[PDB]
RNA sequence: UCCAUGGAUCUCCGAUCGGGAAACCGUAUCCAAGCUCCGUGGCUAGUCUGCGCUCUUUGGACUUUGAAAACUUAGCGAACUGAAACAUCUAAGUAGCUAAAGGAAGGGAAAUCAACCGAGACCCCGUUAGUAGCGGCGAGCGAGAGCGGAUUUGGGAUUUUA
RNA sequence: GAUAGCCCCGUAGAUUCGUUCCUAUGGUUCGAUCCUUCCCAGUAAAACGCGGCGUGUUCGAAUUCUGAUCGCUUUUACGCG
């Protein structure tokens, strides 16, 4: 629901039971994903950029090698966050500039 | 020449356009800075090859497609994608003698553009580029 | 994780070496301090050209 | 291939259907 | 009178320029190129010779906002009741609410079934059967593959290369 | 004005109506391919919690949807086998 503005890596809250240990009671609850607003560093702008990422997404940006070289990935898989689509197209056009 | 090739195929006659574009290849128009951009649009890159594969070698020989290492990656991609490994290694040695992308660096450069896998089966012409070519 | 150093630094290898390091110790620090870079080839390829 | 090559080239069901059609000729 | 076609006018809210106590109250720009209109300069008055405006209209680009019953697919998600009371279970992924979409939507051409034999996307309708399986192994929940019909479709990326 | 085949209107139908046999062609053909777009992965599993599986979830649950963590898999020999 906040992913509409966050870079939540498709990670999505899940609503389900919680089961007691012995009596077996079922009482509803949710599971909210890890969320740590961070200041990543984008080698295009070379200027810190503050967004609300998960840690799944954090580690993914890491492996791909930073926010920049992570942005240059599948738009029809980032297609969850249209503002993410915008991030991608902007950074890709600025690399175009640097080409 | 434009009028003649127009007679060949603006009327869209196929082998006529073929022989006429071979005649323009033989006409060997300039390829200095923008006339080469005209010549590729006269020999394209890759695709059907055949009659074009001649002006491919030819426009490589005009001076070279060394206008850029990047456009040279485009030209090597064309040569590979025309599945013409022979003309491919030919033009390869051609630029090599003709001030290529500095093989003492162009080696690893082709290595990287090969890890990009954009031009794949030209790994054979790359084995040539690493053994003889 | 690992990165490549744009300059030598204490307790770490020489300038032009590739070095394995800790994730936070790279992202929060040494990435913006601009002392090392990720080893995606786009940067690996710029290192040996800065040298 | 040099590694684990393209799976078998054709979708196994779109090989069985074709071998069925083929042998249907005898 | 009247029919059909096609044209004229065509008040307001809903409403979407701003306000709003619904049916009322407030209101275009920029730029070209058009005659008229209104002073301005020309002093050289020479089509007496020329500039710069406006209200307007054309013709553009700026200037900009859309709704439904059921259906579908999702997000949430309950109790009454059943068990002869009740906490696991049922009710029920129902009621209801929200969001998105089209006239259908989905689903879709095998990291699938079956059992050494074979099959061949997807659904939908019979059947396997209330069978097997689940379950304070209670109450109840309750099939897949396969057979019969409806359908009839695969296509593309593969590319065998000059 | 009572129960209508032939009293009336329609109704069957016949008809008129607007119902297929048909466009070349210049403008120049980005001159019918004188073009080519980004792929091994935080991925499959795994542990826990959940749940969808018509089979309370690993006291026995097989596949499975997802949250936090963590995370795999392969070209090279006298120019040739």
């Amino acid at each position: 629901g906040r992913a509409k503005r966050g870079l939540y890596a498709g990670r999505h809250i899940q609503y389900g039971n919680r089961v007691s240990e012995d009596g077996g009671n079922k009482s509803r609850r949710c599971w909210k994903p890890n969320v740590q607003e961070k200041r990543l560093f984008s080698y295009i702008f070379d200027s810190h950029i503050k967004v609300k990422v998960t840690t799944h997404a954090l580690r993914c940006i890491d492996k791909a090698g930073g926010i920049d070289e992570y942005l240059l990935k599948t738009p029809y898989q980032k297609m969850d966050t249209e503002m993410g689509l915008y991030w991608k197209t902007k950074v890709e056009a600025r690399y175009a500039e640097l080409g | 020449a434009a009028a003649a090739a127009a007679a060949a195929a603006a009327a869209a006659a196929a082998a006529a356009a073929a022989a006429a574009a071979a005649a323009a290849a033989a006409a060997a128009a300039a390829a200095a800075a923008a006339a080469a951009a005209a010549a590729a649009a006269a020999a394209a890159a890759a695709a059907a090859a055949a009659a074009a594969a001649a002006a491919a070698a030819a426009a490589a020989a005009a001076a070279a497609a060394a206008a850029a290492a990047a456009a040279a990656a485009a030209a090597a991609a064309a040569a590979a994608a025309a599945a013409a490994a022979a003309a491919a290694a030919a033009a390869a040695a051609a630029a090599a003698a003709a001030a290529a992308a500095a093989a003492a660096a162009a080696a690893a450069a082709a290595a990287a553009a090969a890890a990009a896998a954009a031009a794949a089966a030209a790994a054979a012409a790359a084995a040539a580029a690493a053994a003889a070519a | 994780l690992e990165v490549i150093l744009t300059t030598g630094i204490e307790k770490l290898g020489k300038a032009g070496e590739t070095v394995k390091v800790a994730p936070g110790y790279f992202r929060n620090h040494l990435m913006p301090k601009l002392l090392a870079v990720p080893n995606i080839d786009k940067y690996a390829y710029l290192i040996r050209e800065q040298r | 291939e040099m590694g684990a090559w393209k799976p078998l080239g054709i979708s196994a069901r779109r090989r069985a259907m074709l071998r069925k059609e083929v042998l249907t000729n005898g």
